[PDB]
């Protein structure tokens, strides 16, 4: 059934699953019209598609062309996330298919389970957990090529840069969910963190900084830090 | 006016003949039901004194024979049969009425409540819902599931009621999957109407049959089907007009037919929230909506 606290170790097994946010797929500005109503004006979205073991981030950009004389844009924004999820697994060989599908809102369970008939065996589950996946466009990389899209457009990132190479996916997926719940929380701060001291670059074929072990141990304390303050002006605790 | 005669009464049951019921005693001389109108389907029923457990009945129409209950105390039910003997049936029927052993029917006139509840209901169709070709009356009781229920375990006992499921290939065209799944008039329409039921009398003959098994025998299966088959025309933007206005007629008689006190179990809350005040049918259902409201508010 729902992913939990519990289950959360299963993220990390060999079942090739992915998670899908749809919180970024319907973006709007709302603005006063000349007559002083109020008009929203949609912008570039993406829906963020995430296997949480590799890595490997199917960023399909939404480009605002989509909603042209479409209405209930918030209803049709599920519906075309489950299309473009369900048209992503289509285009997967086979052994390249998740076994599992988590989605990050429990609105998303309809459509793609419509979506999806043809896959009886890939199982669409909700998820208990808070997930920060929000916080995708506060990424400058991810934002950049969603602004700049002219068109509809599949870009493949891998979220985790090289940290594979040094840790497990479990810690990967823990360090990922900790800068992205700061950059929710505070983007100012956790861009500050993540961008001061200058010697530290993010490689062209990369999304965070290049940080030696050590300067991860730095950020990921600075990071926590920042959350917990957040919280305490939050809930004047 | 037709009878069903009974060979004797050997255990205290409760005996219904359609909405109307009577206690009968352990052996008090009771040889059944006369008067019993020409022309509707008729279920007569029993729940056993000893064991409520015990809720089971007969679907019949006393056009297509002669019948009659037994008591069998092997099975320990009420079973009906049928007389192929013309002649002894009305030899036998002659005499109980003569010694006034029989209950009538006991219609008002002006009452067409079971003509209401049973408008589209065919023997015909009954018995291919109920399978057992080798008797011209249907068995249901309490326990009884659908083939639909059994897919989620004895074929023969089980309830063949259409199956509708709104999160199907059936319920769902590739490429139309938000419109389809949204607005269920291509289910409704092409797959249900014009693919399998043919026409709306069979789809309401259907959807009476599921209610009255589940308000007479509590069947839950049959109170699921009753409500997918309304939830799948309320569900439906594009509905004929003569559909609409005859299925507010239909279900303002179940809901006033009900028995009060089970509402609570036999009525679901989504469903019927979703019918009368979201669904593209909310402002279709007049009758329906007013019943509903004044014998039911809490349910709302
Ligand atoms: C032998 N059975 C049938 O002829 C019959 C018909 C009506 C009443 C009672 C009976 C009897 O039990």
């Amino acid at each position: 059934g729902a992913m939990n606290s519990s289950n959360y170790a299963e993220l990390f097994n060999n079942d090739i699953k992915l998670f899908v946010d749809d919180t970024n797929v319907y973006r709007v500005t709302v603005h006063k019209t000349f007559e002083g109503n109020v008009a929203t004006k949609a912008i570039n979205g993406c829906i963020f598609t995430l296997n949480p073991k590799t890595g490997h981030l199917f960023l399909k950009i939404i480009h605002t062309s989509v909603w042209a004389g479409q209405k209930r844009l918030s209803q049709l924004a599920k519906w075309k996330t489950a299309e473009e999820v369900s048209a992503l697994v289509r285009s997967l060989p086979k052994e390249e298919q998740p076994k599992q599908i988590i989605v990050t809102r429990k609105a998303m369970l309809d459509p793609l389970e419509v979506h999806m008939l043809d896959f009886p065996n890939i199982a669409i589950r909700p998820t208990e957990l808070r997930l920060p996946f929000s916080a995708a466009m506060s990424i400058d990389k991810l934002s950049d090529v969603v602004m700049k899209a002219t068109e509809p457009q599949m870009v493949l990132f891998n979220i985790y840069d090289d940290w594979l190479d040094r840790i497990s996916s479990y810690t990967a997926f823990s360090r990922l969910t900790l800068l992205l719940r700061a950059l929710k929380t505070n983007e100012e701060s956790a861009k500050m963190i993540l961008l001061s001291d200058p010697t530290i670059t993010i490689k062209s074929y990369h999304l965070w900084p290049s940080f030696t072990d050590e300067q991860w141990i730095t950020i990921e304390s600075q990071m926590r830090d920042l959350i917990l303050t957040e919280y305490g002006r939050k809930y004047n605790v | 006016m037709n009878t069903v005669p009974f060979t004797s009464a050997p255990i205290e049951v409760t005996i219904g003949i359609d909405q109307y019921s009577f206690n009968v005693k352990e052996n008090q001389p009771f040889h059944g039901i006369k008067d019993i109108p020409i022309g509707h389907v008729h279920v007569i029923h029993f729940q056993h004194a000893d064991n409520s457990s015990m809720r089971y009945g007969y679907w019949f129409d006393c056009r297509m024979g002669n019948f009659y209950i037994q008591y069998d105390p092997k099975d320990g039910l009420y079973k009906m049969m049928e007389e192929r003997d013309g002649a002894k049936f009305e030899n036998i029927v002659h005499n109980f009425k003569e010694r006034q052993m029989m209950v009538s029917y006991p219609k008002i006139d002006e009452d067409d409540t079971w003509y209401n509840l049973t408008e589209f209901v065919q023997m015909d169709k009954i018995r291919k819902i109920v399978r057992k070709d080798e008797n011209q009356f249907s068995y249901v009781d309490s326990s009884m599931t659908t083939v639909q229920e059994n897919e989620l375990s004895d074929p023969a006992h089980s309830l063949n009621y259409t199956v509708i499921n709104f999160k199907s290939r059936e319920a769902i065209r590739p490429g139309h999957e938000m419109e389809d799944f949204l607005d269920k008039s291509y289910y409704l329409n092409t797959v249900m109407l014009q693919g399998i039921f043919k026409n709306s009398s069979n789809y309401f003959g259907e959807l009476q049959f599921a209610f009255l098994n589940a308000m007479f025998f509590g069947n839950y299966g049959s109170s699921l089907q009753w409500h997918a088959m309304i939830e799948l025309i309320c569900s439906s933007a594009t509905v004929p007009k003569h559909m609409l206005d005859k299925l507010d007629e239909i279900l303002y008689y179940q809901i006033k037919t009900l028995p009060e006190q089970y509402s609570d179990i036999l009525l679901n809350e989504r469903v019927w929230n979703i019918c009368l005040y979201s669904s593209f049918q909310k402002n279709s259902l007049h009758n329906t909506e007013k019943i509903m409201e004044n014998k039911y508010p809490e349910l709302l």
